[PDB]
DNA sequence: GAAGCCACATCCTCT
DNA sequence: AGAGGATGTGGCTTC
């Protein structure tokens, strides 16, 4: 099973979610701009029809001592991957934005 | 309510679950009761452990004697101890010099705990 | 009744007692949860304070241990001479109503060692008197 | 297959 | 908005 941080992961590579999820341009720091979209998809995609961002960021939270995503303090539906993005992803912040072509 | 022996001939407790999820409040507080008499305000502790974990993570190990009676505030285990494994407690009575009391096979901890059948 | 009548007696017959007569592995029980250098810190300066938490990782029994005579930092009690790094610590202790003596060293570095427990004659004695 | 370990999914209380 | 506690639930693994 995917989990969470997989998926939003998954959907910050394809510029076609741009619209209700992409990169604030500061390293692995991404906005949510359309939650209950992001939600919509997660629970269609865990087969959990009554998912809503509420719950999501739930998970979001669980995160916090895992050390997977922070949460950037004062900004409204913004979160920050704290983990090796770039040995995952084999390219870095700036690369991958550009790639993704993020203005 | 219903207390049980311990290792110690001076030391007696409250029933635990045999089976038990971590970090969950348990389902009857813990106490541990003195036979002897025992100074008001004396530290009571407890620690856990087998041969799969050295020595168990818990909660609120640590109460004070009062009246012979060491009530324990929300003790939880948060170590597991291993498929059919069980813990070893070992409760000690500060005092000149430490009295220490153990009791085999008490309770064990897992992830999950006590599910119904799936 | 703080201690058992046969008190010489359950040390030397009881099998608790026997398994952890021998110089069994033990090890520093305090803070798994934090980096090794606090728990060295931690488990040294507490041992000037003559208190400690140690365990025999082979039988996971766990025990808290105050290095003091049957009653300050101790000296005989918490050694820190007999040997660079390695610390040799001794306390006396009503283990299950049998009056024993906890013993063993540990590495200041690696936080283990060995240890085991031997009858305590005096106390035990002692004990018996004030029990009657 | 039972019993464990995981990552949530739900619900909620507080600030 | 958002942090985090309590507890049930389905996927997958190990005994």
């Amino acid at each position: 099973p995917i989990q969470l941080w997989q998926f939003l992961l998954e959907l910050l590579t394809d510029k076609s979610c741009q619209s209700f999820i992409s990169w604030t341009g500061d390293g692995w720091e991404f906005k949510l701009s359309d939650p209950d979209e992001v939600a919509r998809r997660w629970g269609k995609r865990k087969n959990k029809p009554k998912m809503n961002y509420e719950k999501l960021s739930r998970g979001l939270r669980y995160y916090y001592d895992k050390n997977i995503i922070h949460k950037t303090a004062g900004k409204r539906y913004v979160y920050r991957f704290v983990c090796d993005l770039q040995s995952l992803l084999g390219y870095t912040p700036e690369e991958l934005h550009a790639m993704l072509d993020v203005k | 309510g219903e207390l049980v022996r311990t290792d110690s001939p001076n030391f007696l407790c409250s029933v635990l679950p045999t089976h038990w999820r971590c970090n969950k409040t348990l389902p009857i507080a813990f106490k541990v009761v003195a036979k002897g008499d025992v100074p008001d305000g004396t530290l009571v502790t407890v620690m856990a452990g087998n041969d799969e974990n050295y020595s168990a993570e818990l909660r609120n190990a640590t109460a004070a004697m009062k009246n012979q009676v060491a009530r324990f505030n929300d003790l939880r285990f948060v170590g597991r101890s291993g498929r059919g494994k069980s813990f070893t407690l070992t409760i000690t009575v500060f005092t000149n010099p430490p009295q220490v009391a153990t009791y085999h096979r008490a309770i064990k901890i897992t992830v999950d705990g006590p599910r119904e059948p799936r | 009744p703080r201690v058992v009548p046969d008190q010489r007696s359950k040390f030397e017959n009881e099998e608790f007692f026997r398994k952890l007569s021998r110089e069994c592995e033990i090890k520093y029980t305090g803070f798994r949860d934090r980096p090794h250098e606090e728990r060295q810190t931690r488990f040294q300066n507490a041992c000037r304070d003559g208190r400690s938490e140690i365990a025999f990782v082979a039988t996971g029994t766990n025990l808290s241990l105050q290095f003091f005579p049957a009653s300050t930092p101790s000296r005989e009690y918490v050694d820190l001479e007999r040997e660079a790094g390695k610390v040799y610590l001794k306390a006396p202790m009503i283990l299950n109503g049998v009056c024993v003596i906890w013993k063993g060293w540990i590495d200041l570095h690696r936080l283990d060692g060995m240890g085991c427990l031997e009858f305590d004659e005096e106390r035990a004695q002692q004990e018996d008197a004030l029990a009657q």
